[PDB]
């Protein structure tokens, strides 16, 4: 945990949180954490043989058929757009703690 | 954890990119689990690069890698004389480890522009085209630039080889140590030069450094480098010592190598952008130090390898920007019979006379500028037609100061044997004689005042200069012999 | 138990093998795979990472499918090593060709190995007469040396090797070992002809000589080992054996032709000419493995190809420093007629020595080198004006040089189905004096065409005379 990068889901998910995604973006998140894990997914989230808007094309395969699509299916293409698929399971973690903050940050009346 | 240590993530070619290493600083020496050494040169934070001195077929992916610590340095001092060490510094003669006094770095600051003066020692190179013309410097660089197969390396050694005049004797400041720094060359031919050099008793005095074709890429780019700590040590110690470079031309193939490998964008003709940095930071290495520093000095005799001799490359014009003239020879000149084939015309030495010999200063004055009258006179009588008294005159001497120039190799001459002979030349003592005869005469000359006029002999080799007196008796020894026979 | 892997890329001659194993094969080794049509041998050449390597294919790649299943050989390419390799064909994998049997052979060393060691190396100076003239009397070559026969297409760097061999492994007493490294696969088969014809090679009896090849018909991973192969065997009677070898290769460029396909799919950033990075390296080790040691003696005659005629290509640029003698052939010499091509000019040894081959030879050839020299710096001058111009002086030496120049060619045995003329074998006594005597003047009568295709110098007389009763 730091901030800049846990802010990166906080700051996706916070559209997420007015929804009520945070399942299917903290759920998903946890997908990118996986991928990294891969070592056949190392040669391709880290591969600059592909390209700067070519692999993120690729990340679609990965984002329709693995959780993604919905509050995943753009912090893929800017987790992807950099290069922050390195230490990228750090800002996972975060969302854990920060989807945590958005139950009580809601006018609990009923 | 990996602060210290590394995994290879890949390595082939001699690179290795390694992961981890978060303290490891730059140029740094490291060690991988097989044995073999590396360095490394890229730093990022995903990996490292590093290059390997060895084989790669012994790195594997996920191996540990260690480091040293320290920058890439070799050992230094007076016992290396008469060994034959390698990049590192290791001995590869056999005979023992390398007994030195102290470590210097690879990569070393150029001396001060205060700590400098200017060149007034002389070096004789004993080739009489060479002292008489383009006279050599203790703390300059004099590049010695040709294409393959000409004598560039022969002007070097036979340098080398006159030193033994000095070196033998007691007083420190005149001897004059020698490093050649073999690169790119098979290890058949520089097992060749080490066997000529101890058939001269010329090993005593010299070191050598060895960077075979064979080894690896950072073997013969760091060679030079650390050749040059080597030798830089006597130019500290208030000695004078000479390193040669053979050749630059390879070096900068090989550093282009490790470029293109470590996926460094290249230049021109593939090498590195700063391949001009390479030479620059390597020859500036060497001159000449101030008397508080020691008065000690480093003289340079750079190689380079042209190509259909064409000097306008990319590499060559690199260092005949650095070098303090040029020594150039042409493959022509060679078996028109001029040899070494030294072009006057494009070889000069931007030390000059400050350099060259006091007495053989006298005799030949406008001797260069002489020669350049004769080419011009000789290019002009091509047309075929009949000259007048001038204009053939200067051609007849012309063309025999040319072939009084022509010495054989592995025949160092003495200043008190060069002198007497150019004095004969430029005054026109041999315009009388024979082109063919020239050759003999040179012999018999010598021969003739090793007898008789020796005195004189030895009041050039001591004095060094000519006075009033010591003109007339030369004057006089010259005219004698001519009448003879 | 057996390490196994599945392919994930075949680009040409380039397949990526991964290993499901956390082992991993090192750099340098063999792979096989099993196919209908036998198997096909693989070779590392890096590790990409993520347990996948980068190898080379030695044979065609057509019919591989992703993901086929792939062994390992648990060693760098071997071959058979011994007198059992002698008069047999073997291939760039190690395996016989000539449909003869398998060679029993004791031993079996590795292609790869290092090369000899600074305090191993011996020099020599001892002088190797060919017979050819314009070699024995300007660059002659050394025993145990190494010989190079520069020149571009069709200049005669195999007719000049195909006389060495008929001349030198005869009379030679030790080994010979043949490698044609990327060459026609007909030569290979005339060559066969030759040493069953001459007796070298004997099936029924024995042979003097092995035969490896990679010829250039074969891919590009096996003309980058084919000189491997062909030197590890020689290498072995020089050590192990410590008898004189002949190595014998044509042609070594190949070698980094071959490497220069290759580098390009390896994904190494090419050079300037379009070589691969590491020219000065691989050719480096190559050279250095073929050397004379304390063990053995070897002589080596590797000829090198010269792209579009250039000397300055890196490919040949990088080759002269790795002989001891070097015979350029210029084309602009065999479209005179004159042969061997060779230019004296260019042409140059280490022996070339009064310290070794006299005093008068050094003399009598340096003498012979000005003369053709300055017919060369006039060359100019001919075009434009012609000999009614050259001086009495320089009119002379042009004769002189014409007739010195055409003295050169020699019939060649080998080439006699060119020239049809029959073979002439010259004495290295004789040519010094020959030339010396031309020198001398004594010849300036004899027409030039009297020096064109001879031999011996009395077959100049003999020849100037016959030319006496043609004239009508
Ligand atoms: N002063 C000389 N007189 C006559 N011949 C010479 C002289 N110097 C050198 N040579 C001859 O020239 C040949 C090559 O000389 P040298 O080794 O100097 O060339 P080089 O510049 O070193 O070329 P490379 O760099 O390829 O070795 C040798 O065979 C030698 O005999
Ligand atoms: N000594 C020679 N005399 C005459 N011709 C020769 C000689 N050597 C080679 N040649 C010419 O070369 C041709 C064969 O070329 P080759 O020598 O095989 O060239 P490459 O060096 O490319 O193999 C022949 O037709 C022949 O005329
Ligand atoms: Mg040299
Ligand atoms: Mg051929």
């Amino acid at each position: 945990i730091y901030g800049i990068e846990g802010r990166y889901a906080t700051a996706l998910y916070s559209a997420a949180s007015k929804q009520n995604k945070l399942e299917q973006v903290e759920k998903e998140l946890l997908r990118v954490g996986q991928i990294l894990k891969e070592p056949k997914m190392a040669a391709s989230l880290l591969n600059p043989y592909v390209k700067r808007s070519v692999k993120v094309k690729s990340l679609s395969d990965m984002t329709a058929k693995e959780k993604f699509s919905p509050l995943t299916s753009n912090l893929i293409n800017l987790l992807a757009e950099n290069g922050r698929l390195t230490n990228t399971p750090a800002v996972i973690s975060a969302f854990s703690t920060m989807m945590s903050v958005h139950r009580g940050e809601v006018p609990c009346t009923v | 954890n990996l602060n210290e240590t590394g995994r290879v993530l890949a390595v082939g070619d001699g690179i290795a990119r390694v992961f981890g290493l978060n303290n490891i600083q730059a140029e740094e020496l490291v060690e991988f689990s097989s044995g073999v050494k590396g360095m490394a040169l890229n730093l990022e934070p995903g990996q490292v690069g590093i290059v390997l001195f060895g084989s790669d077929r012994l790195v594997k992916e996920g191996e540990l890698v260690k480091r040293t610590g320290n920058i890439v340095d070799v050992p230094v001092g007076p016992g290396l004389l008469g060994r034959v060490v390698d990049a590192l510094g290791n001995p590869i003669d056999g005979k023992g480890p390398i007994d030195a006094a102290g470590r210097s770095r690879a990569q070393v600051k150029a001396p001060g522009i205060l700590p400098r003066r200017s060149v007034h020692e002389p070096v004789q190179t004993g080739l009489k085209a060479v002292d008489a013309l383009v006279p050599i410097g203790r703390g300059q660089r004099e590049l010695i630039i040709g294409d393959r197969q000409t004598g560039k390396t022969a002007v070097a050694l036979d340098t080398i080889l006159n030193q033994k005049r000095w070196n033998n004797g007691s007083d420190e400041s005149k001897k004059l140590y020698c490093v050649y720094v073999a690169v790119g060359q098979k290890r058949s031919t520089v097992a060749q030069l080490v066997q000529t050099l101890e058939q001269h008793d010329a090993m005593k005095y010299s070191i050598i450094v060895a960077a075979t074709a064979s080894e690896a890429a950072p073997l013969q780019y760091l060679a030079p480098f650390t050749a040059a700590s080597i030798g830089e040590w006597f130019r500290d110690n208030g000695k004078h010592a000479l390193i040669v470079y053979d050749d630059l031309s390879k070096q900068a193939v090989a550093y282009r190598q490790l470029s293109l490998l470590l996926r460094r964008p290249p230049g021109r003709e593939a090498y590195p952008g700063d391949v001009f940095y390479l030479h620059s930071r390597l020859l500036e290495r060497a001159a000449k130090l101030s008397e508080k520093e020691g008065s000690g000095s480093l003289t340079a005799l750079p190689v380079i390898e042209t190509q259909g001799g064409d000097v306008s490359a990319y590499i060559p014009t690199n260092v005949i920007s650095i070098t303090d003239g040029q020594i150039f020879l042409e493959a022509e000149l060679f078996y028109k019979g001029i040899r070494p084939a030294i072009n006057v015309g494009l070889s000069v030495s931007r030390v000059g006379s400050a350099a060259q010999v006091k007495a053989l200063k006298q005799v030949a004055g406008s001797l260069k500028l002489f020669l350049a009258q004769y080419r011009e006179v000789a290019a002009f009588a091509q047309f075929g037609s009949d000259l007048d008294a001038s204009t053939k005159q200067t051609l007849v001497r012309g063309e025999r100061l040319t072939q009084l120039l022509k010495q054989n190799q592995y025949s160092p001459l003495a200043t008190e044997e060069q002198v007497p002979l150019i004095y004969a030349g430029v005054n026109g003592h041999l315009d009388g004689i024979e082109l063919s005869r020239i050759g003999e005469f040179e012999s018999s000359f010598l021969s003739y005042l090793k007898s008789n006029h020796n005195e004189l002999l030895t009041e050039i080799r001591e004095k060094g200069e000519l006075s009033k007196e010591l003109l007339a008796s030369l004057k006089s020894a010259t005219e004698s012999f001519v009448a003879t026979f | 138990t057996p390490i196994t892997g599945k392919v994930t890329a075949v680009i040409g001659a380039i397949v990526d093998v991964h290993f499901e194993q956390s082992e991993l094969p090192a750099i340098l080794n063999a792979l096989e795979i099993k196919t209908p049509q036998g198997k096909l041998v693989l070779e590392v050449a890096q590790h990409l990472g993520e347990n996948t390597v980068r190898t080379i294919a030695m044979d065609g790649t057509e019919g591989l499918v992703r993901g086929e299943k792939v062994l390992d050989t648990g060693g760098p390419i071997s071959v058979p090593v011994g007198r059992e390799t002698l008069g047999r064909i073997i291939n760039v994998i190690g395996e016989p060709i000539d449909e003869r049997g398998p060679i029993k052979s004791k031993l079996r060393k590795p292609i790869h190995a290092d090369p000899p060691s600074f305090a191993e190396q011996s020099t020599s100076a001892e002088i190797l007469e060919t017979g050819i003239k314009v070699v024995d009397l300007l660059a002659p070559y050394a025993r145990g040396g190494k010989i190079g026969l520069f020149g571009g297409a069709g200049v005669g760097k195999t007719v000049f090797i195909q006389e060495l061999i008929n001349n030198i492994a005869k009379a030679h007493g030790g080994f010979s070992v043949f490698t044609g490294v990327g060459e026609r696969t007909r030569e290979g088969n005339d060559l066969y002809r030759e040493m069953k014809e001459t007796g070298v090679i004997n099936l029924e009896g024995e042979s003097k000589v092995a035969l490896v090849f990679g010829q250039m018909n074969e891919p590009p991973g096996a003309r980058a080992r084919v000189a491997l192969t062909g030197l590890t065997i020689a290498e072995y009677f020089r050590d192990e054996e410590g008898q004189d070898v002949l190595l014998f290769i044509d042609n070594i460029f190949r070698f980094t032709q071959a490497g220069s396909e290759v580098s390009a799919l390896l994904g190494r950033i090419p050079s300037a000419v379009g070589y691969q990075p590491t020219l000065a390296t691989d050719m480096g080790l190559l050279q250095e493995r073929i050397t004379t040691t304390k063990k053995g003696s070897v002589t080596s005659v590797q000829a090198v190809y010269v792209p579009a005629d250039d000397l300055t290509d890196p490919a040949p640029a990088t080759t002269f420093a790795h002989l001891d003698a070097t015979t350029v052939l210029s084309r602009g010499i065999s479209e005179l007629g004159i042969y061997p091509a060779v230019d004296p000019l260019d042409s140059k040894s280490r022996l070339l020595d009064a310290a070794v081959v006299g005093q008068e030879h050094y003399d009598v050839a340096s003498k012979v080198q000005e003369t053709l020299q300055t017919y060369k710096s006039l060359q100019d001058i001919i075009a434009i004006l012609g000999m009614d111009e050259l001086s009495e002086q320089d009119k002379l030496t042009v004769e002189r040089a014409r007739k010195i120049q055409r003295f050169l060619s020699q019939p060649f045995a080998v080439a006699e189905v060119f020239t049809g003329i029959p073979g002439k074998l010259v004495r290295l006594k004789d040519t010094v004096a020959s030339f010396k005597a031309v020198l001398e003047g004594k010849y300036d009568n004899i027409p030039e065409h009297a020096f064109y295709m001879v031999g011996g110098i009395e077959d100049v007389v003999a020849k100037a005379e016959k030319l006496a009763a043609e004239a009508n």
